[PDB]
RNA sequence: AGGGGAUCGAAGAUGAUCAGAUACCGUCGUAGUCUUAACCAUAAACUAUGCCGACUAGGGAUCGGGUGGUGUUUUUUUAAUGACCCACUCGGCACCUUACGAGAAAUCAAAGUCUUUGGGUUCUGGGGGGAGUAUGGUCGCAAGGCUGAAACUUAAAGGAAUUG
RNA sequence: GCGGUAAUUCCAGCUCCAAUAGCGUAUAUUAAAGUUGUUGCAGUUAAAAAGCUCGUAGUUGAACUUUGGGCCCGGUUGGCCGGUCGGAUUUCCAACGGGGCCUUUCCUUCUGGCUAACCUUGAGUCCUUGUGGCUCUUGGCGAACCAGGACUUUUACUUUGAAAAAAUUAGAGUGUUCAAAGCAGGCGUAUUGCUCGAAUAUAUUAGCAUGGAAUAAUAGAAUAGGACG
RNA sequence: GGAUAGUGGCCUACCAUGGUUUCAACGGGUAACGGGGAAUAAGGGUUCGAUUCCGGAGAGGGAGCCUGAGAAACGGCUACCA
């Protein structure tokens, strides 16, 4: 306050701000790869579903949508990238 | 404030606030001058030697006199950390 | 910006809008409605010269108490009847009924002057002389 | 909605100085904003400023010293003819010895004395003292 | 405007003093006269190719173009062989040091060597009085359509 | 913000600074340009496609991994609809409000809500028709609109 | 114009009270009060405070959305949930303290960034009374609504605060 | 606001004030008036935000497209000397402008008329040890504009200039004895004429002519009916 | 085509349905001739110009016309009204 660095703000208090109020705006949502050991391969899912995503071959389930990040179904794993 | 040929006219060049570079003028009686004396080997605060700062009554009223003093002193080297340029 | 349009092309709105609000000015309105020429006992003229009908003592307004001694006058270019005050102690003995007086305004812009209610004018000359001269001594009222 | 991007810049800069700060983040910059900030800085009324690149219209971090009483934008850009620059400076400048009206000529964004030297005229952007 | 017949009127439409001798057999039928108006306006090919008469044409007609050359945008094509254009401009009002949008409408004769559509910018040039109103004649079409064939149907 | 109410809300996508990439996404331009068409061939809207390819598939934004927005890609393959998608969904809306209004003449709130929708249709259309996507003299009329949408 | 017409209740009639008492109080009770079809278009329809945008300052609650947690409470066998707790973030209805600042003040996070006077735009006012009167137009079944003067008069009328 | 019995406002006397060959009154208008508010008003409670939203005309409207670098040319003040018999220009110098280059860079375009300019150089040299300096024709600049052909997205702004009545106004010169004025007048050999004048400025909105390319519009290529040749 | 000194709905004949307008048409008021200019001095403005120069209009009101290079003349004529 009264003097500070607006060009190099702390990574802690940039982390709490709204995605549009950061210094250069960008998304907070991520993509993930999901598996359900019935199936060998892995679909890539957006963290925020809308559509309830079904896997490659079998109609199973993956996530139901929410007002937000999708709840993943039951036994599943995920990596992030 | 010079004149036609060279001569300094217009009495009394005022002080300036150390934080804001804004004039401190006669009737500001909320202003301040903080005298910080220099030290020497093994204690010993050395009378008659100072590093001085002048803070306008504006800044003091706005509650910034403290945090603004840290930046000022630490940049002159009489504080080590306490102040962070980033937030 | 509170109101007035600041754009570079808003001149038309700016003069239209000012043209409108000039009508709240009392003088601009009076001068364009021609109230001078339309209403008012004088034509808009500086003075006007009528004929004395009766002589009135006017009862002065509060908190004064007096009798103001005016004359009912019928303007010669008009026929408009007008009551007009006769200043300066005496000077009611200077007029007479059917005498020919020249009246001026009171210097209030219409608007009756003093404790005198309704009187917007004053006598200046009688029988072509000027009450002033008669009131002091400098002149005498003509024969008839 | 934003009617002058220059406007919100100059205003925010003035609310920095008035509130006693040393820096301000302005949005969303512009070509006109930059050449305005340059004319100030080249007479010293602000310090160094940094265009940051969002993939949008931009942002600027201006460092200001406190020599600056006011910067402001004349919001309709009036046309000035070479002899009416006298009347503009006279109206909004604190005194004849300093401070500038900065305007837009076909010779580019430049302050009024540079305009007087180069003898070009144009519309009027703003002023700085 | 015109459009066909060429010969439809109670009087025979011809060019003055342009004679074609019926004795001398000619493969063009009628001999046709024209000129260049000047000032750089290309006398368009539809005037030299054309069969229309129009003694008010600046190329094939008896009018000279001199005085003002103006441009306006075509606001009306209704009356025969003449149009009305609107010319906008801003008027400076000094007290407010600002402008207001104004316009005038200039009636102008247009030879049927130009096909004028409403919306076209058109270069027009001055004239001896052609009619009660028309003081100008259409000398160039600077517009075209403004995306006429871009008005067509779906995919 | 919010032309037709006083709601000031800020909600929107924050688009990444990276204008290429992910680099963890592999596939190809070829890969998803078919993936677009196959869904438009099913009848999906370009928004429904971008949403669908965002979740089941790895398409961050179709516009990065292919040089074109989803609607140009549909247009080029001859998939574009008669009216744009946003205009359609406005008209589709007004149609149902109206049908509701004829069934209830006592609902003054619907009348007001109908006016709004229609006024958005009329301004949007005026723009689309200015920019040549809709022919001039294209007009929305409630008499003919229920056929337009269905 | 139909219906409905329990309640309360302009009008009217009464019992009181009063010098009087056309009232206040008590009684009776028409219209009305409710509904359908259609008018009317007005309220101190008030935040007596146009709308869009930007900037300027702290604080604890709270409504809605979301995010984070080896949080609490729920037992079953851990969970899953749900309700709760704590931190942050949008977007609300408000309060609190500040006053850099504004104001004639009362007060005001706008009523601030205004003689250092220009972001965009709509509207209304120009002393009081005459008077929202006259007149014309217009809308209405009507009651009335919108538009809306002048002659003349007048030195105040008025706002906030102070002491009596 | 004074006058109802000691009237600082009336009627007089004395004395005094302001302006003075003039001074008062009436009417109008202008300044005072930021009470008409473009500059520049005000609208919670003093006059004043339409009960509310929609909405046409009107006004207004985010950001982005040659930026940066290198060299050349010659101007006008000002500094330190002055060479000189108050003003002079070269070298030293900063400063501020103008022109033109080359950096991927239409300059409308060919078809020659033209060349003023060097990549030239043909000789060498006035002269400070030589790129300080220009005369000078035999291979080698286009734009400086002639004129013919063929074509050209529209504007706003701003610069300079032309076309321009006089009197008025601003203003220079001139001692109408001063002055308002006037455009006169001033010099000898006043016996035989000599001589400076009779400026300059404003003159805008529109039209015309020229330079600028920031600001702000406008048009362009998507069913390719694109651009080049 | 007629008429004009001559262009032109100037007029006539035939033909068409056009022309202006909220960027205020049309209509009304003007105690309105227009201009060069005048008054008021921070600037911006406000107000005024019958009137010594320029232009236009008129000769009690209207119309008509002879003469003439030139007048729809009035210190010319003819008629009607006053
Ligand atoms: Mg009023
Ligand atoms: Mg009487
Ligand atoms: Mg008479
Ligand atoms: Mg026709
Ligand atoms: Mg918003
Ligand atoms: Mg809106
Ligand atoms: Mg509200
Ligand atoms: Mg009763
Ligand atoms: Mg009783
Ligand atoms: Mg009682
Ligand atoms: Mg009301
Ligand atoms: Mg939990
Ligand atoms: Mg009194
Ligand atoms: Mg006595
Ligand atoms: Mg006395
Ligand atoms: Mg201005
Ligand atoms: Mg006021
Ligand atoms: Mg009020
Ligand atoms: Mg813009
Ligand atoms: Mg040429
Ligand atoms: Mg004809
Ligand atoms: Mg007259
Ligand atoms: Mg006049
Ligand atoms: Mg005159
Ligand atoms: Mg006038
Ligand atoms: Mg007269
Ligand atoms: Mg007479
Ligand atoms: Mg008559
Ligand atoms: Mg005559
Ligand atoms: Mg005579
Ligand atoms: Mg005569
Ligand atoms: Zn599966």
């Amino acid at each position: 306050v009264l003097v500070q660095d607006l060009l190099h703000p702390t990574a802690a208090s940039e982390a709490r701000k709204h995605k549009l109020k950061t210094l250069v705006q960008g998304p907070r949502s991520y993509f993930l790869d999901v598996k359900c050991p019935g199936c060998l391969n892995i679909t890539t899912v957006f963290s925020h579903a809308q559509t309830a995503v079904t896997c490659e071959s079998c109609s199973t389930i993956l996530c139901t949508p929410t007002g937000g990040k999708a709840k993943l179904s039951e036994g599943t794993s995920f990596r992030r990238k | 404030m010079e004149n036609d040929k060279g001569q300094l006219v217009e009495l009394y060049v005022p002080r300036k606030c150390s934080a804001t570079n804004r004039i401190i003028k006669a009737d500001d009686h909320a202003s301040v001058q903080i005298n910080v004396a220099k030290v020497d080997e093994e204690g010993r605060a050395i009378p008659g030697e100072y590093v001085t700062y002048a803070l306008s009554g504006y800044v003091r009223s706005r509650g910034e006199s403290d945090d603004s003093l840290n930046r000022l002193a630490q940049n002159d080297g009489l504080l080590k950390n306490v102040w962070s340029y980033s937030r | 910006g509170k109101g007035k349009p600041r754009g570079l092309n808003s001149a038309r709105k700016l003069r239209v809008h000012r043209r409108n609000n000039r009508w709240a000015e009392n003088n601009y309105k009076k001068r364009l409605l021609g109230t001078a020429f339309k209403s008012s006992p004088f034509g808009g003229s500086s003075h006007a010269k009528g004929i004395v009908l009766e002589k009135l003592g006017i009862e002065s307004k509060q908190p004064n108490s007096a009798i103001r001694k005016c004359v009912r006058v019928q303007l010669i270019k008009n026929g408009k009847k007008v009551t007009a005050f006769v200043p300066n102690d005496g000077c009611l003995n200077f007029v007479d009924e059917n005498d020919e007086v020249l009246l001026a305004g009171f210097g209030r812009k219409g608007k009756a002057k003093g404790d005198i209610p309704g009187v917007r004018f004053k006598v200046v000359k009688v029988s072509g002389v000027s009450l002033l001269a008669l009131w002091k001594e400098k002149k005498e009222k003509p024969r008839s | 909605t934003r009617s002058s991007v220059l406007a919100d810049a100059l205003n925010a800069i003035n609310n920095a100085e008035k509130t006693g700060k040393r820096q301000v983040l302005i949005r969303p910059s512009s070509k006109v904003i930059i050449k305005f900030l340059q004319v100030m800085q080249k007479h010293g009324y602000i310090g160094e400023f940094e265009y940051i690149d969002d993939h949008r219209s931009g942002k600027i971090v201006v460092q200001l010293n406190g020599r600056l009483n006011k910067c402001g934008v004349i919001s309709p850009r009036f046309n000035v003819k070479i002899g009416d620059i006298e009347k503009w400076t006279a109206n909004l400048l604190p005194a004849r010895q300093f401070g500038y009206v900065i305007l837009t000529t076909s010779a580019g964004i430049m302050d009024h004395e540079e305009a007087r030297r180069k003898h070009v005229s144009g519309k009027i952007l703003g002023f700085v003292y | 405007s015109t459009e066909l017949t060429v010969q439809s009127e109670r009087a025979f439409q011809k060019q003055p003093h342009i004679f074609n001798n019926p004795k001398v057999k000619t493969s063009k039928r009628t001999k046709r006269w024209y000129k260049n108006a000047g000032l750089g306006f290309k006398t368009p090919k539809t005037a030299i190719e054309g069969s229309y008469i129009d003694k008010k044409c600046p190329f094939t007609g008896l009018v000279s173009i001199r005085g003002k050359i103006l441009t306006g945008t075509v606001v009306s094509t209704k009356m025969h062989r003449t149009i009305v254009i609107r010319r906008a401009y801003l008027h400076y009002i000094p007290k407010y040091n600002r402008y207001e949008k104004r316009h005038k409408n200039v009636p102008v004769h247009v030879s049927p060597a130009f096909r004028v559509q409403v919306g076209d910018i058109v270069t027009v040039g001055q004239c001896r009085p052609i009619s009660k109103t028309v003081r100008f004649n259409v000398v160039k079409v600077s517009a075209a359509a403004g995306k006429a064939n871009k008005q067509f149907a779906k995919f | 913000g919010r032309m037709h109410s006083a709601g000031k809300g800020i909600s929107s996508s924050a688009i990444p600074y990276s204008r290429n990439a992910p680099a963890w996404f592999k596939l190809s331009s070829e890969s998803v340009i078919e993936q677009i068409v196959k869904y438009a061939r099913k009848g999906l809207t370009p928004s429904q496609i971008g949403v669908l390819l965002r979740d089941a598939h790895g398409v961050t934004q179709a516009r990065v991994i292919t040089g074109n927005k989803i609607m140009r890609i549909l247009k080029s393959n001859g998939l574009a609809p008669e009216i744009p998608e946003d205009l359609y969904y406005l008209i589709k809306k007004a149609v149902s409000v109206r049908k509701h209004l004829e069934r209830n003449r006592k609902d003054k709130d619907a009348k007001f809500r109908l006016i709004l929708i229609e006024s958005r249709i009329h301004r949007l259309a005026r723009y689309y028709r200015t920019v040549a996507v809709l022919p001039p003299n294209w007009k929305y009329e409630s008499a003919t609109a229920s056929a337009l949408v269905n």
